[PDB]
């Protein structure tokens, strides 16, 4: 209810670049100033022969509003042999997935392809660039000797990423092992230290990962979307992973132990093709010190009293109890074909009432399918099913694709330094990104 | 001596890959115990492969048919 939607900070990129596809905040531990990170996966770079390589832009905030590219990669395609390219950066979608912790920026390119040494091919392995301090290294955990569809060749590593409070990188690669999906977790120190630009396949010592399973798990896309939080009381963030096409396309969410990857919990959807697990989030929504799990299901159809089914979207909210048990309730969308629940973004305690709040988007709702973001407040009994605030998209589609306001969101970072965390919302269909700041809340 | 090698075929081309591998194995080992299954999960198993032959066929597959998961178990 306290977001300022009257005077928001609006940023834009080159037309056709999908600027605003993915957003995050950049907050160095002691720079005094903060930047917004806005991806533009189809942007035209200055690289020697790269078309629509994609880029990540570091957007300022105080004073004026300008965006500039980060030179994570200032070169083109390296050769393997004379007239035989090693890698293909054109149309790699760099900036499609971006996350940052302190001065560490992890920017990924899920459609990056390369040949491997064993044979000449073009496999969508996916790579990430990790920048910290004054050094940049390439992180590519799916770029290895285990190649092609049965291996990590089609991993698309970096599709979904996050950070663990233990200074570990959590990376989801939904295409591994014929799309069973894989989670990979490693240490920042290992990633930065064990770096050699002449080595394409790098092994790390403290890496954890999931493994290939039976064909009955094929095309499940595990690691489609990831999140972290403590689900066993060991003080170590565990791993939450959406698996949207699992269990006869009911969709599932898996929780793995953050120290040794042993499986801890399993959530299963109710309706086929609701695509349950599209997006997940882990946060304490009721003040119990136990992380709770939020699972989106954007294609869910809500059957009415006459038997008619309306596609509205659904979000499942489960509270963690000390026993390890979960208490689950359901929240349905409000508009037909708006796809409510496609994007879930914890805001932290948006209104400073002691309970965390969460934003849930419905990117194709509202007038002319501009897109709507719903703000839901928390409480001691779990999430309040009635939204407190409605954020509407402000732009018309220019070339078929809806602005898709609310497609990608990030909160829980306070940029204007007032104690109330702000929210950045992408609208890539019109190459825009908009920052909504949270107002102080006065109780009388 | 003797080992067991299993090939797991997945994807839209699983049956084409199965045929390509099966035909290769039949030519390399006309009298190998080659068993195939096309029920739900598609796979090929060769039993009694003469140990070194397990690596010889795995290498051929890796360099030819794109992505077949091969498991070798030797005593
Ligand atoms: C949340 O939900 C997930 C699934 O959605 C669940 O994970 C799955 O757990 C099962 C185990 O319950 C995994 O299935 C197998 O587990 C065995 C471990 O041993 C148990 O099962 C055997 C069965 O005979 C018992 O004898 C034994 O006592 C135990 O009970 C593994 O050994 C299996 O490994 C296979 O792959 C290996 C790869 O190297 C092979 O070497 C091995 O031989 C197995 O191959 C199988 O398939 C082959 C196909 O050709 C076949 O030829 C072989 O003969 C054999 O049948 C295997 O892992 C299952 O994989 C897990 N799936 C996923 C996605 O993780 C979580 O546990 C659950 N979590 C919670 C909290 O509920
Ligand atoms: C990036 O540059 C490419 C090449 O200049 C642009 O692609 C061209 O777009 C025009 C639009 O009228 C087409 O007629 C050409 O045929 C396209 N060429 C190729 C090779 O695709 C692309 O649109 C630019 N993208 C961005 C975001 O600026
Ligand atoms: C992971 O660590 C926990 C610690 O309590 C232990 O109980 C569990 O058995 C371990 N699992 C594996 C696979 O090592
Ligand atoms: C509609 O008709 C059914 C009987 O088929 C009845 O039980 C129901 O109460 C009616 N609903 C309304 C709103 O009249
Ligand atoms: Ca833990
Ligand atoms: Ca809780
Ligand atoms: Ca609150
Ligand atoms: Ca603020
Ligand atoms: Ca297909
Ligand atoms: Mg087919």
């Amino acid at each position: 209810f306290n977001l300022d939607v009257d005077s928001p900070a609006e940023y834009s990129g080159p037309e056709g670049s999908y600027f605003g596809f993915a957003v995050d905040f950049f907050v160095p531990s002691a720079s005094s100033r903060m930047f917004l990170l806005v991806g533009a996966p189809k942007a035209n770079t200055t690289q020697p022969g790269i078309v629509e390589g994609g880029q990540v832009l570091k957007c300022d905030w105080s004073s004026t509003r300008r965006c500039q590219p980060i030179e994570f990669d200032a070169t083109g395609n390296r050769d393997y042999a004379k007239d035989d390219p090693l890698e293909f950066k054109s149309h790699q979608w760099f900036g499609a997935s971006v996350r940052s912790k302190q001065d560490k920026i992890l920017a990924c390119a899920p459609l990056y392809h390369w040949r491997t040494e064993m044979k000449q091919e073009r496999e969508p392995v996916g790579t990430c660039f990790l920048q910290d301090g004054t050094k940049t290294v390439e992180y590519a955990p799916c770029r290895s000797q285990d190649i092609d569809a049965d291996g990590q060749g089609f991993c698309q590593g970096g599709f979904s990423i996050d950070f663990t409070k233990a200074d570990r990188v959590l990376l989801g690669g939904p295409g591994s092992f014929y799309w069973q999906g894989q989670l990979i977790s490693d240490q920042v120190a290992e990633i930065v230290s064990k770096y050699d630009p002449n080595v394409y396949s790098i092994k790390y010592n403290n890496q954890l990962a999931t493994r290939t399973a039976q064909a009955i798990f094929d095309d499940s896309y595990l690691g489609y979307s990831v999140a972290v939080g403590d689900f066993n009381g060991d003080g170590i963030d565990d791993f939450v992973s959406g698996v949207p096409r699992a269990a006869r396309t009911l969709g599932m969410v898996y929780i793995y132990d953050g120290k040794n990857m042993s499986s801890l919990y399993n959530f299963t959807g109710e309706q086929m093709a609701a695509y349950f697990g599209f997006s997940v989030a882990a946060t304490d929504i009721n003040g119990d010190d136990y992380a709770d799990v939020f699972i989106g299901a954007p294609l869910f159809m809500d059957r009415g009293s006459d038997g008619k089914l309306q596609e509205v979207g659904q979000v499942s909210v489960s509270l963690q109890r000390a026993s390890g048990d979960f208490q689950t309730t359901k929240l349905n969308g409000f508009e037909v074909f708006a796809r409510f629940g496609s994007a879930i973004a914890p805001l932290g305690d948006l209104d400073q009432d002691g309970f965390n709040d969460i934003a849930i988007a419905a990117p194709y709702g509202g007038e002319d399918k501009k897109g709507i973001v719903y703000i839901f407040n928390g409480r001691s009994t779990g999430l309040n099913a009635v939204p407190s605030q409605i954020l509407e998209g402000q732009w018309a589609a220019r070339s078929g694709c809806p602005p898709s306001f609310g497609y990608s969101m990030k909160g829980a970072t306070d940029i204007d330094k007032n104690g109330y965390p702000d929210l950045i919302v992408g609208a890539f269909g019109v190459d825009r990104a908009i920052l909504y700041r949270a107002r102080p809340v006065i109780t009388v | 001596t003797k080992c067991v090698v299993r090939f797991n075929f997945r994807g839209d081309m699983a049956v084409y890959a199965l045929k390509a591998v099966k035909d290769h194995l039949k030519k390399e080992g006309p009298h190998w115990n080659i068993t195939t299954h096309n029920d739900d999960e598609v796979y090929l198993v060769v039993r009694g492969i003469h140990e070194s032959d397990a690596k010889r066929i795995a290498k051929w597959v890796e360099s030819t048919i794109p992505g077949i998961s091969v498991e070798t178990q030797c005593d």
